[PDB]
RNA sequence: UAGUCGGGUGAUUAGCCAGACUCUAACUUAUUGAACGUAUU
């Protein structure tokens, strides 16, 4: 991990320098470059810059995956490395995963959840508390605080 | 083309200095309101309704960087390079397509009169005005070639079918000169002329109606 | 593990459900089953579910179509991207712009689906290392990436076909595993319980070859269901196979007397109705067995004629429609209307050999006969475009060198528009030829009347006489010429009554 | 209109209700390793 992070220090530096001037923010989760901007029609020129910079730096060894270059906007689904970005500009787990968690909690309410799926739900609710804290409060309202306390951590 | 009248220079233009500050820095949303009053949402070179539009510099910044932040060299032209390059007409064609032109050989709609330098035939083709000789004819031909007024089929065909769309109207109005008295026919001509102001091609239709 | 697959499958994931089914099946008397009755039933219901909409057409719940195509260093394209529509996509442009290249790439991609439907681990067609790599590319390899949609449970099926140039040390592999997985799902589910299979067809320029009934020992069995995939992406649909299949159907129908009703008669009737409805001139088709070689006869404009006496244009279109109808009928046995099955059909130059009268209705007839088929079509005609929505058109700029990233739709609505307008705007072609000197005569006239003062003189009268002699009296050109004459004689009597009072 | 976002109800991954968005334009992915959250500690 650290070797791969260092091998793209110059790539990250050049991309960030050339990308912040056009008002585009750039990140990389070590294999997955993310660009976003509030200015329309400026991201369409980024993949060519990425390709030419990769050729300049790594030659032919490192290259983009042209089948994995995805454009998106508020008209479509928006998720960055597993977290859905709402139309309200807030982080979320997505409607489908939040309904899945609701189904799991409802199953636990009636004692239809075995040990393995109970552990999976406690793990997923820890992750949900990390990503979307308001979901925990909403589930406390929906499924009562006592039931959530019995499932989640008690000490 | 159509005559363009100016107003006060926008207050954000003088806040920037040519040379030190590049053009891609400026905020266009503010230079545009002033380029919309002057043009009425129509191109300054072909009189097409501006659905895809960009700020055009009459003197290119590459050759003449000095006139980069000067309300007089600014213009509103159709097409958009930011929305992909599918435009062989007007400003984009002047900067990219035609090439090998002199800026003093192109009529400026800002100051020079386009009516006496260009004639719009009802067949949809613009030709230099009758009786033009010397530098005026050369300027008209250079403008027509560089701005591609005759050229890409999209503009020529749209302008032609715009002019021939009102040919029955022109025939019907002008065939009733003897039926109507001078004042009523005169006011009908004004009524017809002032409602083509909102129409797309300002001067092609105007040439077809008037005198 | 098992539980992750169960969580995904109960959420609607087709791949996870199939993985669970295959695993649980493996244990024959162990955990799982034969129709796993949870996992196999969910897979088959995913493939087979659908409802009849308000118009009477069956619509699958999870449609199958091609979403996106990326071409990297393929023929003339450095990097091209297309966003094909679900129902109809029409690619237009000049000659040598790459429409046939796009259809060829899509067909090469679909050949893997066909091959893995036919056989387990079957190998489809591959890109050529002699002509498909861009000649002036630096990398010396080409890619053809595709993404397929098969409902919400399988939203992306990425497949990439790659080939390195001849004499290159480093070779490039093809990522064809997801297509193999989807076709494995189709084939395995079909084996246990018959399901409707997709139809993949390519109709290139390679069609329209002469047709003689020279196919007797043709080796293969045309009744066999999986014969509908034989040479289905070669470019020329097997019309001889259709003739043999039709004669087989006729023999089985005339030699016969779950409901004691022959399904061969139903198939024959469906194909007959499709052929008669799509092809304009053909009204009825049958098989004659007296004069005891088998012959197929059609009614062309009220005259009973044989299948080899059709013209080039009524025989090519008939071959296309008949082949498509046969394959759809054979691949969709459980559908009430087999032509409502899903699939992808590529047609190159749909207006081939067709009169302008036939071009006004070919698209509508094809889409009415096959409503769930994704048609990807190229054309050289404004008449075909006038019957097609603007959003379905992907145009090539007239000054493209292959370095365009994304193909787009025109800015002008083409449906219901006049042919001259579509020619001028969409196709970038003058309505009146520019190379003919007689085409500039009306404009050259105007000038003469304006070079003077709206008034006829010697040379303007000479030009008007020339226009009279060439175009004629009833021609529109003379109508506009005399309209201009009358008008300019009128705006000058006006000018007269004005300058006189203006001094 | 689609498509997307997701606040609520719903023995609950489904169905429904309310609200909202629309650069030509998401497709939800990977461990035991790395880091993050959580629990023992
Ligand atoms: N390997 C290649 N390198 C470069 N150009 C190619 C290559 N293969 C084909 N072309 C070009 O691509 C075009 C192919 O035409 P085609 O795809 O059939 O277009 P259309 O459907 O418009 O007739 C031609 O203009 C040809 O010169
Ligand atoms: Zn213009």
């Amino acid at each position: 991990p650290v070797i791969s992070n260092f091998c793209m220090y110059e790539f990250d530096n050049r991309i960030h320098a050339a990308c912040k001037k056009v008002e585009i923010t750039y990140t990389r989760y070590a294999d997955d470059l993310t660009f976003s901007s509030n200015i329309p029609d400026v991201l369409k020129a980024v993949p060519s810059t990425l390709e030419v910079l990769l050729k300049d730096l790594f030659g032919s060894a490192l290259r983009l995956n042209h089948s994995k270059t995805v454009f998106s906007s508020k008209a479509h689904n928006r998720h960055v490395t597993g977290i859905t970005i709402n139309n309200e500009e807030t982080l979320s787990l997505g409607r489908d995963r939040k309904r899945f968690i609701k189904h799991l909690i409802n199953q636990y309410k009636y004692g239809l959840l075995d040990n393995e799926d109970k552990a999976y739900l406690i793990g997923l609710l820890a992750f949900a508390s990390h990503i979307e804290p308001s979901f925990i409060t909403r589930m406390n309202e929906k499924y009562s605080l006592e039931l959530m306390e019995r499932l989640r951590g008690q000490r | 083309m159509r005559e363009l009248a100016r107003l006060e220079r926008p207050e954000i233009l003088d806040q920037y200095i040519a040379g030190q500050n590049d053009w891609m820095e400026i905020d266009q949303s503010a230079v545009w309101p002033k380029l919309t009053e002057m043009q009425g949402g129509f191109c300054a070179y072909c009189e097409c309704r501006l659905n895809r539009c960009h700020i055009e510099h009459f003197r290119p910044r590459g050759k003449f960087p000095a006139l980069t932040f000067i309300w007089n060299n600014l213009f509103g032209s159709c097409g958009d390079s930011r929305k992909s390059g599918g435009w062989s007409r007007c400003g984009i064609y002047k900067d990219n397509g035609a090439g090998a032109y002199n800026a003093d050989d192109l009529i400026k709609p800002d100051e020079e009169n386009p009516d006496d330098y260009l004639l719009f035939l009802t067949t949809g083709e613009v030709v230099p005005a009758i009786g033009l000789t010397g530098r005026a004819l050369k300027k008209a031909q250079e403008t027509i070639r560089v701005f591609n007024l005759n050229g890409d089929i999209k503009l020529f065909g749209s302008r032609r079918t715009a002019v021939q769309a009102i040919m029955p109207n022109v025939e019907y109005l002008y065939t009733l000169l003897e039926e109507f008295d001078e004042d009523d026919w005169n006011e009908m001509l004004r009524d017809e002329l002032e409602k083509i102001e909102s129409d797309e091609y300002k001067t092609a239709l105007k040439h077809a109606w008037t005198f | 593990m098992t539980k992750q697959y169960e969580r995904k499958a109960k959420g609607g994931n087709l791949l996870s459900a199939f993985e669970l089914y295959q695993r649980n099946s493996d244990k024959a008397p162990g955990l799982g089953e034969m129709l796993v009755g949870e996992w196999f039933e969910m897979c088959r219901d995913y493939i087979q579910d659908g409802h009849v909409d308000e118009s009477g057409i069956f619509r699958p719940d999870n449609a199958f179509y091609l979403r996106r195509l990326t071409l990297k260093d393929f023929r003339r394209f450095s990097l091209l991207e297309i966003k094909l529509e679900e129902d109809l996509t029409v690619i237009i442009g000049n000659n040598g712009k790459g429409k046939t290249s796009i259809l060829y790439a899509i067909a090469k991609t679909l050949s893997w689906f066909v091959a893995n439907i036919l056989k387990e681990g079957g190998s489809g067609q591959r890109l050529s290392e002699m002509t498909d790599i861009k000649n002036d590319a630096e990398d010396r390899y080409s890619d053809v990436s595709s993404t397929f949609f098969f409902g919400k449970g399988l939203k992306s099926v990425p497949i990439r076909l790659s080939r390195s140039a001849l004499g290159t040390a480093e070779r490039r592999d093809s990522e064809v595993k997801p297509a193999k997985d989807l076709a494995d799902i189709w084939r395995v589910i079909n084996e246990v319980n018959t399901i409707n299979l997709p139809t993949f067809a390519l109709y290139n320029v390679e069609r329209s070859q002469p047709f003689n009934r020279n196919i007797k020992d043709n080796t293969g069995r045309r009744e066999e269901r999986f014969d509908a995939y034989s040479q289905t992406l070669g470019g020329a649909g097997r019309f001889d196979h259709f003739v043999e299949w039709y004669i087989y159907l006729h023999k089985r129908t005339v030699s016969d007397i779950s409901s004691r009703v022959l399904t061969e008669s139903v198939q024959k009737s469906i194909v007959e109705k499709a052929i008669c409805s799509v092809v304009p001139s053909i009204s009825n088709i049958w098989v004659e067995m007296i004069t005891g070689s088998d012959l197929v006869k059609v009614t062309n404009d009220g005259h009973d004629v044989t299948i080899d006496q059709l013209s080039d244009g009524q025989r090519v279109f008939l071959s296309l429609v008949a082949d498509l109808a046969r394959r759809m009928v054979m691949l969709n046995p459980l559908l009430e209307n087999p032509l409502e099955g899903r699939g992808i059909v590529l047609i190159d130059q749909i207006e081939l050999h067709l009169h302008p009268k036939w071009q006004q209705e070919v698209i509508l007839n094809l889409r009415s006969a096959f409503p769930n088929i994704q048609f990807i079509i190229t054309t050289h005609s404004p008449i075909v475009l006038s019957t097609i929505e603007k959003r379905c058109i992907r145009e090539f700029e007239p000054n493209d060198d292959g370095d365009q990233s994304f193909l787009d739709s025109p800015d002008m609505q083409t449906k219901g528009s006049e042919n001259a307008q579509i020619l001028e705007q969409v196709m970038n072609v003058h309505s009146t030829p520019p190379g003919i000197a007689e085409s500039h005569w009306l404009g050259n006239f105007e000038l003469l009347l304006l070079d003077n003062s709206g008034e006829l003189d010697n040379h303007s009268q000479v030009l008007y006489d020339q226009i009279k002699a060439h175009f004629g009296i009833d021609s529109i050109e003379l109508k506009k010429a005399d309209s201009l004459i009358r008008i300019n004689k009128m705006k000058n009597k006006l000018n007269k009554i004005r300058a006189e009072k203006g001094k």
